[PDB]
């Protein structure tokens, strides 16, 4: 059941990886494409500092009572997108790409497949 | 090609011996002796997987014999610190990649 | 309820238990009060210097390696989230 | 003749200022700025001058349009050095707080994006609060911040 | 920066002449213009999010359904007729 | 005059924050702890996703 | 218990201002952090090292009590003096205004004339004085000088 959500996140177009953070900062589950645990430990520390600072800043720095940030989306260079949503005590980071980025990724995958096929052909030739 | 061809992953892989100095507060002659010792020591104790504790232990022992009895140096991927040190006793240099090195004399 | 949530844990402690308890409250107060990590290091050093006279060096980072020469029983190591509050008084 | 001489001088000055402008339509903000800098001997008059203090409608015009757009509280430009280049909010306290607090969050936010990939640089950042949505566009020269209530 | 010093090829341009002029319209022009253009679309996107979500995938036996989504017009250009309409091949 | 004692200790903070009882280096300690957290956890992840 | 002591009020008041500013809490006590709060809010000094320097020099320090107030009482006395120099026109004017002011005339013109190889040796100088004299009083005051030069 829980495993299916990770598969569902991958299924959505423009999604690269999903990282989930506990209140302590331990990464519950991360995507296989992205680095597992080492990247999660590095991503969880940065998001907690950002989410905590933003949550604290909105309440006091903006002088607005009972105002809480719900979703933070950071758009950077190339196709990077990092939507952050907090549910209960768990906050996760999702990395999605634009249409051009997705096309580039598909092209790269195709190239990799072609390379693998070429290697297989070479192996067959060597066997012959 | 050139800078456009170069990537952050590519730059780190291309050069591992590049030395960058961010903050200098110690005398230059003293810095030259310290820089050669720290670079040689970290590579020797780097081993299969770099150990932060292993690098610091070798650096701490070498520095104490080299200059003064109480010498403190801390290396971390990222950190924020306030340190009170004697005049011309602090040198700050970070190695290529995610490696920040702080050495000071107390 | 944020204070309950942080649950700061001291991996290595070399100080009196009563003094150590005081450090946990200061560490939690410093994180909420300081907008950035650099501010947190300055606040911890200033509070400890006022509370106990001496030279205090404090470094807090997501990933770091530290070897230091501190006065015995004046070094307390505590980790909250991805921040390490480390203070070592050197004479 | 002294008056005549003066007139001639003025004319000469005018010609120098033009050159690129080549008279005709009042035109261009950039041209006007250049003239003011280099030579301050003569100013004003010459032609119709279009609309005063409106060198370029397009960046200035776009900012006016977003402010006029419904459900937008205002758009405040933040100088790279924690300053308010332009402020458009109903209450000064909200604008003053936004002017100092918002850039600090973006700089902290930019580093978070920066840590994962060094080459990648912040292009746009959007923070959505329970009652309001905050959008900040960051550039080295200037930062644009717009607060729009969620529909 | 050190790598750029090592290899002096195609030195970075964008010399800082900038806009200057002190007051009455400093900067506000090319990198900043892109940010303003992006900001205008983002503000419009939030208000039109309900319409934008339907446009991307509302998914509309021999029956046909047509739904108008947005109308583009100018009060000044109201006298003018639409006449010829074309779509760029590249975009 | 008495000289205040100086003790040299070297530690690494490279490992991410973890509970004191659990060991970051040991795979078994981390794996058991993650399973305990998702025991609640299931609803939040579908909802968060 | 005062005893006939005028002393400055400008500074004496400042201390009270910044003091109650952070001490507004009304805790009755003062810590080593509060003392820096003020300078940290306005940004008086760059680092706590400054305030800590003078304060530490006073005598000693601790954790928190109330005497910390001394930080402000002495802080006002560490402001010391300012001085800087702005513009190069004013100097030029003073080079000609020997009575150490804008006022008086022709004597400064004659001083320029000593070893002067400039064109319109004296007629040009008289014409320049007239041009620089907008209100017709036979002299160029500083405002006229600035308008003339700019």
């Amino acid at each position: 059941n829980a495993d299916d959500q990770l598969k569902q996140l991958s299924a959505l177009e423009g999604a690269n990886g999903y990282v989930i953070f506990n209140e302590s900062g331990i990464p519950l589950k991360r995507h296989e494409k992205s680095i597992s645990h080492e990247k999660a430990v590095h991503i969880a520390a940065l998001v907690s500092d950002l989410w905590n600072v933003s949550k604290k800043v909105i309440q006091r720095d903006l002088k607005t009572p009972e105002n809480d940030i719900e979703v933070i989306r950071l758009r950077t260079k190339h196709s990077y997108e990092y939507i952050i949503t907090q549910s209960g005590d768990f906050t996760m980071l999702a990395i999605q790409l634009c249409g051009k980025a997705i096309e580039e990724a598909k092209k790269a995958a195709a190239a990799a497949a072609a390379a693998a096929v070429v290697q297989e052909e070479n192996k067959e030739k060597e066997k012959k | 090609k050139a800078v456009t061809d170069m990537d952050i992953n590519e730059l780190r892989k291309l050069m591992i011996g590049k030395a960058i100095i961010n903050s200098s507060d110690m005398q230059g002659d003293l810095l030259q002796e310290a820089q050669d010792v720290i670079q040689s020591g970290i590579e020797n104790n780097s081993a299969p997987v770099l150990n932060i504790e292993a690098a610091c232990k070798y650096i701490k022992e070498n520095l104490d014999k080299k200059f003064g009895p109480t010498w403190q140096c801390i290396i971390g991927e990222g950190y924020a610190y306030d340190v009170t040190v004697q005049n011309n006793t602090l040198l700050f240099m970070f190695y290529n990649g995610n490696l920040a090195v702080l050495i000071f004399k107390s | 309820s944020h204070l309950d949530k942080v649950q700061p844990v001291i991996k290595n402690s070399d100080m009196s238990v009563e003094m150590q308890k005081e450090v946990e409250e200061v560490a939690k107060k410093a994180i909420d009060y300081c907008n950035t990590d650099k501010e947190i290091a300055t606040f911890i050093k200033d509070d400890f210097r006022s509370r106990y006279h001496g030279t205090w060096h404090c470094i807090v980072g997501r990933n770091f390696g530290s070897f230091v020469t501190f006065e015995r029983s004046y070094y307390i190591y505590l980790y909250v989230g991805q921040l390490a509050i480390l203070l070592f008084k050197t004479g | 003749i002294y008056k005549t001489s003066k007139e001639i001088q003025k004319s000469d000055q005018r010609i120098i200022q033009q050159r690129v402008e080549n008279s005709i339509i009042n035109n261009q903000i950039y041209q006007k700025s250049l003239k003011r800098k280099t030579s301050k001997r003569k100013v004003r008059h010459q032609a119709n001058k279009k609309n005063f203090q409106k060198e370029m409608s397009e960046v200035e015009d776009t900012l006016n349009r977003i402010k006029t757009h419904k459900t937008v509280l205002g758009y405040l430009i933040v100088n790279s050095e924690g300053g308010v280049v332009r402020g458009a909010f109903k209450d000064e306290e909200e604008s003053k707080n936004i002017a100092n607090s918002i850039p600090l969050l973006t700089k902290k936010a930019r580093s978070v994006v920066r840590d994962l990939d060094p080459t990648n640089d912040l292009v746009f950042l959007r923070i959505q609060t329970k009652l309001n949505e905050i959008m900040v566009a960051p550039d080295d020269e200037f930062s644009l911040i717009v607060i729009q209530t969620k529909g | 920066a050190e790598i750029m010093k090592d290899h002096q090829i195609e030195n970075k341009k964008k010399k800082e002449v900038d806009q200057d002029k002190k007051q009455d319209q400093s900067m506000y022009s090319t990198s900043f213009k892109r940010c303003c253009k992006i900001m205008e679309r983002m503000v419009v996107q939030n208000d039109q999010e309900d319409k934008y979500h339907d446009y991307r995938y509302y998914w509309s036996k021999n029956e046909g359904h047509l739904l108008p989504i947005w109308r583009f017009s100018n009060e000044k250009q109201r006298k003018k007729n639409v006449t010829s309409i074309c779509w760029n091949p590249l975009y | 005059t008495e000289r205040v004692k100086t003790g040299d200790r070297g530690m690494s903070h490279k490992e991410g924050g973890w509970p004191g009882n659990v060991d970051p280096n040991e795979a078994q300690e981390t794996g058991r702890f993650k399973k305990r957290i998702e025991k609640s956890f299931p609803q939040a992840v579908k909802d968060l996703k | 218990m005062a005893s006939e002591v005028m002393n400055l009020s400008e500074e004496d008041i400042q201390f009270c201002q910044k003091a109650f500013s952070d001490y507004d809490e009304d805790g009755l006590g003062a810590i080593k952090v509060s003392d820096l709060k003020l300078a940290l809010e306005n940004i008086g000094c760059s680092l706590s090292e400054n305030d800590l320097f003078k304060m530490i020099s006073e005598v000693d320090e601790k954790n928190t009590g109330l005497i910390k107030f001394s930080d402000f009482l002495n802080i006002y006395y560490k402001q010391k003096y300012a001085n800087l120099g702005d513009d190069d026109q004013d100097l030029v004017d003073a080079f000609v205004a020997m009575g150490g002011n804008a006022d008086t005339t022709g004597s400064v013109d004659a001083n320029r004339l000593i070893q002067i190889v400039k064109e319109e040796f004296e007629m040009t100088i008289d014409i320049v004085g007239l041009i620089r004299e907008i209100d017709k009083d036979g002299s160029g005051e500083i405002e006229y000088e600035e308008f003339k030069l700019l």
